[PDB]
C-alpha cells in the first residue's frame, strides 16, 4: 500500500493513499505562508507604500529594481500576492477516485485540484465545513480581486537569481510551481463538485472500501477519517483537539485497533497554554482600551474568532466597558455569524442544550441583539459614517498581506497608544509584521491554538496501540527553536517513520485475506469433519459469482492426504470380501499381495503404490477402497 | 546539451527516492524540450528505466507524455514504448503510466493507421488486464482509436465485467466511437436495455446517453424509439438527482416519437374541472426535488413541443399552473417556453391567469418577459382582448416606468389580430354620440397607450376612421411625429458618397500644393484642417477617417510653423528661449502621433510607418532645437547618438515599405547616412537642419472605415452640490460607469485615473470583470473607485477621468468629472 505525500507543510498535507483497487486522496492543503513574501495589497494606495525604494542586483545586468524592493534592510517581491500548491505531477490526479476534507482549512486549495487536472472522481465533506469552505474562498477571492494588481514579477523566480536573493527569499520552495489566485467560476464549478456526509456515515466505495468521517473537535466539522475494509484499518488523523470546545468532542473509541495511523495536524506553539494566552489577551486589550487607544485583531471570521467572543462578552462586563463598541469588518461576517448560529447538531452538548432550551446557542447572537458588537460588509459605506474611537476591529485576514487589516493598520500603525493582538498562530508573525516595521503600534503576541499537543498525543498513541504510525518529519527532529528540549518531538514504538514533501512510501503491510460470504444452501450441504480437536474442516466445490468486488459462492481438484495402515486396509479387504491377502514387513514399509489380479501395494512413509495386471473393475473397487482411508484436501 | 547534463546528473545522484524524484520534478516543472533532442531524452530516460522502485519509472512514462505533446515524436518513440511495454509488466501503475503514454502517443499528431492506430491498438487489446491494471484505460485507448469504418464485440463482453468503473470506461469509449460515428448495431439496444438496472450510481448516468444515441438512429425493434423513451420514462424518476439531468435532456433533444404515446406522459385533475367549469413521467418531473431537473423538464417540454405541431394545447396548463416557482429562473424559462410554443394556440380561459401574474412587486425582468410573452400570444375572443387591455392599463399606472415596453406589446397585440378590437373602438375611447367630447390630454400615457392599438389595428381594416371621433386625426399626426417605431402610416385625409470624394478631394489636393511659399503651404492647411472638423462634426460615418487625416495634417502644420521660427536668423550663442515655440512644438507632435497611432481602431501597417516616420521627424526637430540651445559637445554628440540609433532602429524594424517612402525625409537621411556616422555631430545638426527644410511631405494612404475611441462617464454625474462624507482615514467607494465605443482590448489598456486635489494621481486598473460587453464593439465599464484622505475644513473636488494606456505613457480620452468629498475627522 503506497502512500504519497504531496506538501511538505506539517499541518495542511495532500496524502495520496492507495488501496486495495482504488486510489484516495486526503486534503488539499493552501500553503498561504508562501504570500508573505509579497508586498501588501492596499485598499487605498499609500504614499509609503508607493514610494519604497528599490533593492538592486549587486551585478546590476538584470533589471530587478522594478520586481524587488526593500523596506526595513529587508526585501520583498512585488506583484499580486501568490500561493505555493500541493506536487501534482508525482502521480496524474486523474487516476485518483475519491477526495476527502478534513476541515475548511484543508480543503482551501481545492478548485486548484477539482478542475484543472481533470480529476472526474467525487468528493466528500461534512456540511458545515463545505459551507464555511465556500466563505473562506468567496473571502479569499474578493481580497484577491477588488484591487487588481497587474504586476508580474517572474524574472526573480529564476534558480539562479535565486540563490544570490538574500533570505527569507533563499528560502522559498517551489518557487516554479506557484500560480495565481483562482477565480469565482472555479469556486463555483468545485463546490458543485461536492457531496456531503455526515458524522458516522458509513460510505462504501464499490463495496472496495468503507470510509467513515469521526468527529474531530479542532472546529465546527472537522473530521478524522477512517477508511477500512473487512480486515485492515487506516486510521488518517488530522487536526484533533482533546481540549473543552464548542465542537462535538473528540470520539477515540473508533480510532484503536487500526493497522496504519497517519497522524498530522498537531499544534503549532506547544509551549502555549491555551486558557492562560486567552487571558492574556483579555487583559492587553482591557488595558489598552482604558488607555484609550485603538486595538485591531486579526482572524478568519470563524473558528478561534467564536470562542475568543465568548470570552470577551464574559470579561467586558467585568471592567464595564460596555461603551467601546466591538466593530466585526469583513464581506462574509454576516454569513459566517449565522451560519455559525443554524449549526446545532455539531456542536457541544452544552449547546445542543441550550438549543433544546429554546435559545441561539453561541452568544454573540445575544451581543448583536445587544448592539455591542456590530458586523459590516466592509470599511467602505456604512461603517465609515457609523465609526467610533476608542473601538475594537476584527478584520477580515491574518496573513496581514490583504484585507481591511493593512488599511487599518497603515492607518494606525504611526500612534503609539493603539496596539495590534494577534491570535491565529498559524503564521510567523515577525515575518508578517516585517513590511510594515518600523510601528509605532504596540505589538501583542498571544497566538491562541487549540490542537493536541505532544503528551496528549502520547497518551493517545499509548491508548490506541497502532501497528505503524506515520508523520512529518518535523515532529520527528526536535524543533529548531528548542533542540535541547526532548518532549517537543513525538516518539512511539515502533519509531515513526517520518516523510517529507514529495515522497512515496510503502506501508510495512502485506494483503492477505479479504471477505467473502457463503450461500445458505451450500452452507447447509456442506458436513463438517473433524482431524484435530477443534479443528473440523471440509472439502470444498462451488462456483463464485462477483458483483461490484463483492464475492459470492453457490453450488454449481481436491487431493489426498494423510497414510493408510496396511493392518486396517488387509482387515477391511476380508471383511468386505478379498480372500488370501499376504503382508510381509520391510526397513519400513509393508509389501501386501492380493492373489486376485496379482495385486502387489507397496505402502511406506508418504508412499503408497499399487501394481496390478491389466484390470479395470478390480482397480477401480481398489481405488475407491483406498482413497477412503484419508482425509481428502 | 541540457538533456545529457540532466541525465548525467540523474545518474550521478543515483538517489532512489530523492535523486530520481528531484530531477523529475525540475525537468518537469522547469520546460519542455522545444527541439528534436526530445528523442534523445527519451532515449537517455529509456536507458535508467531499468531500475527498481517503480514509482521512478512512472514519472519517467508521465514525462514523456508531457513531452509527446510537442508532436516532435512519431515512429521512433511509438517502438520504443511498444518494446517497453512488451515486457515491463509489473504491478498496475505501471502499465497504467505506459498506457497514458501510449494514447497520448496515438492522438497526438499521427491520427493514422499502419501501426499509427492498428499495431498500438492490437497490442492494447493482447494486454489486457486482470485486475483494473489498464482495463478502463486500454478501453478508452480503443475508444480514442478508431478502428475504420467496417471491435465492438469486445466492448459488448465488457459490459457486464466486474467493476462499475470499467463499466463506465466502455461507455465512455462507446460514446468516442459513436461520435465519428461507425453505425452502431442495433444489439446494443437490448444489450443496453439491462444496463439501465445496473444498481450504481455512475452507470445508469451514462447507460442513458446510450440508449437514446443509439435509439435516435433508427426505430425498428417490434416500436423502438416509443420502447428507449418508455425507458427513460420509466427512469426519470431515479433515486438520484444527478441522473434525472440527463434523463431530461436527452428526451427533450429527442424529436420523432409515436404521438398516442406521447400524451401518455401527461395524464394523470383541477385543470380539466376548470376547463369543465368555463365549458406519468413529465408529470412528476415537473415537480422535483431542486430547479435545475425543473429547468431540464420546462427545457424538453418546448423542445418537443416545438417538435410536434399537436401536443401543445395539452401543455398549457402545464406550464402556465408552473408560474409560481418561487425560482426566479423558472419563472423565466417557463415565461419563455410559453412565448416560444406560443403559436396556433388559444387560451379562451388562461388569459386572466396568465396576466395575474403581471403584477409583480419589480421583478422587472419577470413583468418585461410577460409583456414579450403577450405581445407574441394569441387570443380569439374580443372579451379576451378587453381583460388584457384592462390589466395592462393597471400595469402602467402602478409601474410607470416600463411605459416604453407597454406600448409595444400593445403595438403587437393590435397588429396580430386587428378585427377582434373594432368592435371595442366606440367603447375604448369615450365618443358619446351626440355629445363633443373634451379633448383628452395628449400626452398621458394610458391614452398614448390604448391609441397606439388602434392605430397598429388600423392598418388592416379599412373601416373604422369612421369611428374615429374629432380629436383622433390631429392626435394621430401628433403621434405619427413623435413615436414613428410605433403607429405605420395609414390611408387617413388629414395627413394623405459625395461626402467621401470631397474628403479624398481635399486631401489631395492639399498634397498636390506643396510648391509654393510657407507662408501659402500654413494658411492652406489652417483651412482644410477646419474644413475636416467641419465634415467630421457633419457627419457621422466619416467621424473616424475625417478627424485622424485632420489630426495628420494638424501635425504637419506644427511641424512647419516650428521650422519657420524666428530661431533660426539668430546666431546660436544668442539663443534666448521666450521665441522657440519648436520647444514645445516637439512635443505637441509627438503626442499626436501616439494619439493617432493608439486611439483610433482600424489601422493598417502602411499608416503605422507613416506615423513612426512622422515621429522620427519630430526626434530629428528636437534633436536640432536641442543643440541649437546647448553648446555642450559632449551633451550633443550624447543626443546625436541616440538619435542616430533611432534612425537605423526604425530602418531595421520597417526594413519593408522603404521603397515606397521615396523622397522621404527618412529615405534621404537613410541614402546618406554613413557619412553621417562619420562626421562629428556639430556638422551632423546642420545637415539635419537643412534636411527637414528641404524634406517633401508623405502621402498618408487612406483607410477602410474606421472610428476613434471614446468613453463617456455617466455616473457619478458630478454636477451634484451635495458633498459625500466619510470619517477621516477611511475609504469611500464611488461607483463609475462608463461606455467605451470603437475600443479594440478594452480590458488590458482603459484604466481609471482620480486626481486629488493636492496634486497626486492615483491610477487603477479595472478589474476584467467590470467590462460587459452590450453590442459590438460598445463596452460598458461598471467598477468602484476607492477614495480616501485625511480630514479636510471643507468640501474639496476629486477629479476623475478615463485613460488609455500603450505599449510607458498614457493619453486622456474622456471630458474630466468633479466629484465633491468631505473627510470629516473622527468622533467619540
Amino acid at each position: 500500500m503506497k502512500l504519497y505525500c504531496l506538501s511538505g507543510h506539517p499541518t495542511l498535507p495532500c496524502n495520496v493513499l492507495k488501496f486495495k483497487s482504488t486510489t484516495i486522496m486526503l486534503d488539499c492543503g493552501l500553503d498561504m505562508t508562501s504570500t508573505l513574501n509579497f508586498l501588501p495589497l492596499p485598499l487605498v494606495q499609500s504614499p509609503r507604500l508607493s514610494n519604497l525604494p528599490g533593492w538592486s542586483l549587486k551585478d546590476g545586468n538584470a533589471f530587478l529594481d522594478k520586481e524587488l524592493k526593500e523596506c526595513s534592510g529587508h526585501v520583498f517581491v512585488d506583484s499580486v500576492p501568490e500561493f505555493c500548491l500541493p506536487e501534482t505531477e508525482l502521480i496524474d490526479l486523474s487516476t485518483v477516485d475519491v477526495i476527502l476534507i478534513s476541515n475548511y482549512h484543508c480543503m482551501m486549495a481545492l478548485p486548484y485540484i477539482t478542475e484543472h487536472t481533470g480529476f472526474t472522481g467525487t468528493v466528500y465533506a461534512t456540511e458545515p465545513t463545505v459551507q464555511i469552505g465556500r466563505l473562506l474562498m468567496e473571502e479569499l477571492v474578493n481580497f484577491i480581486e477588488r484591487v487588481p494588481k497587474a504586476q508580474s514579477a517572474s524574472l526573480w523566480k529564476n534558480k539562479d537569481i535565486q540563490r544570490l536573493l538574500p533570505s527569507p527569499l533563499k528560502d522559498a520552495v517551489e518557487v516554479s510551481t506557484w500560480r495565481r489566485c483562482y477565480t469565482m467560476q472555479e469556486v463555483n464549478s468545485a463546490l458543485s463538485k461536492i457531496q456531503l456526509v455526515g458524522y458516522s456515515q458509513k460510505i462504501e466505495l464499490f463495496g472496495a472500501v468503507q470510509v467513515t468521517p469521526l468527529s474531530s473537535g479542532y472546529a465546527l466539522g472537522s473530521s478524522n477519517w477512517i477508511i477500512q475494509s473487512h480486515y485492515e484499518k487506516v486510521s488518517y488523523v488530522s487536526g484533533s483537539s482533546l481540549l473543552t470546545t464548542h465542537p462535538q468532542p473528540m470520539d477515540q473509541a473508533s480510532l484503536k485497533n487500526s493497522d496504519v495511523l497517519v497522524l498530522t495536524g498537531l499544534t503549532q506553539i506547544p509551549t502555549a497554554n491555551p486558557d492562560g494566552m486567552v487571558g492574556e489577551f483579555c487583559s492587553n486589550l482591557a488595558l489598552t482600551v482604558r488607555n484609550g487607544g485603538n486595538v485591531l485583531v486579526p482572524c478568519y471570521p470563524s473558528g478561534v474568532i467564536y470562542d475568543l467572543l465568548e470570552c470577551l462578552y464574559q470579561y467586558i462586563d467585568s471592567a464595564g466597558l460596555s461603551s467601546v463598541p466591538l466593530y466585526f469588518i469583513s464581506p462574509v461576517a454576516n454569513s459566517s455569524l449565522e451560519f455559525s448560529q443554524i449549526f446545532a447538531e455539531w456542536l457541544c452538548h452544552n449547546k445542543q442544550s441550550k438549543v433544546y432550551l429554546p435559545e441561539p446557542p453561541f452568544p454573540h447572537a445575544e451581543l448583536i441583539q445587544t448592539n455591542k458588537l456590530k458586523h459590516y460588509p466592509s470599511i467602505h459605506g456604512d461603517f465609515s459614517n457609523d465609526f467610533r474611537q476608542p473601538c475594537v476591529v476584527f478584520t477580515g485576514h491574518p496573513s496581514l498581506r490583504f484585507g481591511d487589516v493593512v488599511h487599518f493598520m497603515e492607518l494606525w500603525g504611526k500612534s503609539s497608544l493603539n496596539t495590534v493582538i494577534f491570535t491565529e498562530p498559524d503564521f510567523s508573525y515577525l515575518e508578517a509584521l516585517a513590511p510594515y516595521q518600523p510601528l509605532a503600534m504596540k505589538c501583542i503576541y498571544c497566538p491562541i491554538d487549540t490542537r493536541l499537543n505532544f503528551i496528549q498525543v502520547s497518551k493517545l498513541l499509548k491508548e490506541v496501540q497502532p501497528l505503524h504510525v506515520v508523520c512529518p518529519e518535523q515532529y520527528t527532529q526536535p524543533p529548531p527553536a528548542q533542540s535541547h528540549r526532548m518532549d517537543l518531538m513525538i516518539d512511539c514504538q515502533p519509531p515513526a517513520m517520518s516523510y517529507r514533501r514529495a515522497e512515496v512510501l510503502a506501508l510495512p503491510f502485506k494483503r492477505r485475506y479479504e471477505k467473502i460470504e457463503i450461500m445458505p444452501e451450500l452452507a447447509d450441504s456442506l458436513v463438517p469433519m473433524e482431524i484435530k480437536p477443534g479443528i473440523s474442516l471440509a472439502t470444498v466445490s462451488a462456483v463464485l459469482h462477483t458483483k461490484d468486488n463483492k464475492h459470492l459462492l453457490q453450488p454449481p481438484k481436491p487431493l489426498l492426504s494423510g497414510s493408510i495402515p496396511v493392518e486396517q486396509f488387509v482387515q477391511t479387504l476380508e471383511k468386505h470380501g478379498f480372500s488370501d491377502i499376504k503382508v510381509e514387513d520391510t526397513a519400513k514399509g509393508h509389501i501386501v499381495l492380493l492373489q486376485e489380479a496379482e495385486t502387489l501395494i507397496q505402502i511406506e512413509e508418504d508412499s503408497t503404490h499399487i501394481i496390478c495386471d491389466n484390470d479395470e473393475m478390480l482397480r477401480v473397487r481398489l481405488r475407491d477402497l483406498v482413497l477412503k482411508f484419508l482425509q481428502k484436501f | 546539451p541540457s538533456k545529457s547534463a540532466a541525465l548525467h546528473i540523474d545518474l550521478c545522484k543515483a538517489t532512489s527516492p530523492a535523486d530520481a524524484l528531484q530531477y523529475l520534478l525540475q525537468f518537469a516543472r522547469k520546460p519542455v524540450e522545444a527541439e528534436s533532442v526530445e528523442g534523445v531524452v527519451r532515449i537517455l530516460l529509456e536507458h535508467y528505466y531499468k531500475e527498481n522502485d517503480p514509482s521512478v519509472r512512472l514519472k519517467i512514462a508521465s514525462l514523456l507524455g508531457l513531452l509527446s505533446k510537442t508532436a516532435g515524436f512519431s515512429p521512433d518513440c511509438i517502438m520504443d514504448d511498444a518494446i517497453n511495454i512488451l515486457q515491463n509488466e509489473k504491478s498496475h501503475q505501471v502499465l497504467a503510466q505506459l498506457l497514458d503514454t501510449l494514447l497520448a502517443i496515438g492522438t497526438k499528431l499521427p491520427e493514422n493507421q499502419a501501426i499509427q492506430m492498428r499495431l498500438v491498438d492490437v497490442a492494447c487489446k493482447h494486454l489486457t488486464d486482470t485486475s483494473h491494471g489498464v482495463r478502463n484505460k486500454c478501453l478508452q485507448l480503443l475508444g480514442n482509436l478508431g478502428s475504420l469504418e467496417k471491435v465492438q464485440k469486445i466492448i459488448g463482453d465488457y459490459f457486464s465485467d466486474q467493476d462499475p468503473r470499467v463499466r463506465t470506461a466502455a461507455i465512455k469509449a462507446m460514446l468516442q466511437l459513436h461520435e465519428r460515428g461507425l453505425k452502431l448495431h442495433q444489439t446494443i439496444y437490448n444489450q443496453a436495455c439491462k444496463l439501465l438496472s445496473d444498481d450504481y450510481e455512475q452507470v445508469r448516468s451514462a447507460a442513458v446517453q446510450l440508449i437514446w444515441v443509439v435509439s435516435q438512429l433508427y426505430p425498428e425493434s417490434i416500436r423502438l424509439v416509443d420502447d428507449a423513451f418508455g425507458k427513460i420514462c420509466h427512469m426519470v424518476s431515479d433515486g438520484s438527482w444527478v441522473v434525472r439531468v440527463q434523463a431530461a435532456k436527452l428526451l427533450g433533444s429527442m424529436e420523432q416519437v409515436s404521438s398516442h404515446f406521447l400524451e401518455q406522459t401527461l395524464d394523470k385533475t383541477a385543470h380539466e374541472r376548470a376547463k369543465e367549469l368555463y365549458s406519468g413521467a413529465f408529470v412528476h418531473g415537473l415537480e422535483d426535488e431542486m430547479y435545475e431537473v425543473r429547468i431540464a423538464a420546462v427545457e424538453a417540454l418546448c423542445m418537443l413541443a416545438q417538435s410536434s405541431p399537436s401536443f401543445a394545447e395539452k401543455c398549457l396548463d402545464f406550464l402556465v399552473d408552473m408560474f409560481n416557482d418561487e425560482i426566479e429562473e423558472v419563472r423565466l424559462q417557463s415565461i419563455h417556453t410559453m412565448r416560444k410554443i406560443s403559436n396556433n394556440i388559444t387560451l379562451r380561459e388562461d388569459q386572466l391567469d396568465t396576466v395575474l401574474a403581471v403584477l409583480e412587486d419589480s421583478s422587472r425582468d419577470i413583468r418585461e418577459a410577460l409583456h414579450e410573452l403577450l405581445c407574441c400570444t394569441n387570443v380569439s375572443t374580443k372579451e379576451g382582448i378587453h381583460l388584457a387591455l384592462v390589466e395592462l392599463l393597471k400595469n402602467l399606472t402602478k409601474y410607470p416606468t416600463d411605459r416604453d415596453s407597454i406600448w409595444k406589446c400593445l403595438k403587437f397585440l393590435g397588429s396580430r389580430h386587428p378585427t377582434l378590437v373594432l368592435p371595442l373602438v366606440p367603447e375604448l375611447l369615450s365618443t358619446h354620440p351626440f355629445f363633443d367630447t373634451a379633448e383628452p390630454d395628449m400626452d398621458d400615457p394610458a391614452y398614448i397607450a390604448v391609441l397606439v392599438l388602434i392605430f397598429n389595428a388600423a392598418k388592416t381594416c379599412p373601416t373604422m376612421p369612421a369611428l374615429f371621433s374629432d380629436h383622433t386625426f390631429r392626435h394621430y399626426a401628433y403621434l405619427r411625429d413623435s413615436l414613428s417605431h410605433l403607429v405605420p402610416a395609414l390611408r387617413l385625409p388629414g395627413r394623405k458618397d459625395p461626402s467621401q470624394q470631397f474628403l479624398q478631394q481635399s486631401l489631395e489636393r492639399v498634397y498636390s500644393l506643396q510648391h509654393l511659399d510657407p507662408q501659402g503651404a500654413q494658411e492652406l492647411l489652417e483651412f482644410t484642417i477646419r474644413d475636416l472638423q467641419r465634415l467630421g462634426e457633419l457627419q457621422s460615418e466619416l467621424a473616424g477617417v475625417a478627424d485622424f487625416s485632420a489630426t495628420y495634417l494638424r501635425c504637419q502644420l506644427l511641424l512647419i510653423k516650428a521650422l519657420q521660427e524666428k530661431l533660426w536668423n539668430v546666431a546660436a550663442p544668442l539663443y534666448l528661449k521666450q521665441s522657440d515655440l519648436a520647444s514645445a512644438a516637439a512635443k505637441q507632435i509627438m503626442e499626436e502621433t501616439y494619439k493617432m497611432e493608439f486611439m483610433y481602431s482600424g489601422v493598417e501597417n502602411k499608416q503605422v510607418v507613416i506615423i513612426h516616420h512622422m515621429r522620427l521627424q519630430a526626434k530629428a526637430l528636437q534633436l536640432i532645437v536641442t543643440a541649437r540651445t546647448t553648446r555642450g559637445l559632449d551633451p550633443l554628440f550624447g543626443m546625436c547618438e541616440k538619435f542616430l540609433q533611432e534612425v537605423d532602429f526604425f530602418q531595421r524594424y520597417f526594413i519593408a515599405d522603404l521603397p515606397h517612402l521615396q523622397d522621404s525625409f527618412v529615405d534621404k537621411l537613410l541614402d546618406l547616412m554613413p557619412r553621417l556616422m562619420t562626421s562629428k555631430p556639430a556638422e551632423v545638426v546642420k545637415i539635419l537642419q537643412t534636411m527637414l527644410r528641404q524634406s517633401a511631405f508623405l502621402h498618408l494612404p487612406l483607410p477602410e472605415q474606421i472610428h476613434k475611441a471614446s468613453a463617456t462617464i455617466i455616473e457619478p454625474a458630478g454636477e451634484s452640490d451635495n458633498p459625500l462624507r466619510f470619517t477621516s482615514g477611511l475609504v469611500v467607494a464611488l461607483d463609475v460607469d462608463a461606455t467605451l465605443e470603437h475600443v479594440q482590448d478594452p480590458q488590458n489598456t482603459v484604466k481609471v485615473q482620480v486626481l486629488y486635489p493636492d496634486g497626486q494621481a492615483q491610477m487603477i486598473h479595472p478589474k476584467p470583470a467590470d467590462f460587459r460587453n452590450p453590442g459590438p464593439g460598445r463596452h460598458r465599464l461598471i467598477t468602484q473607485v476607492y477614495l480616501s484622505h485625511t480630514a479636510w475644513t471643507e468640501a474639496c473636488q476629486v477629479e476623475v477621468r478615463l485613460l488609455l494606456a500603450y505599449n510607458e505613457g498614457t493619453i486622456p480620452f474622456s471630458k474630466p468629472v468633479k466629484v465633491y468629498i468631505m473627510p470629516k475627522p473622527a468622533r467619540r
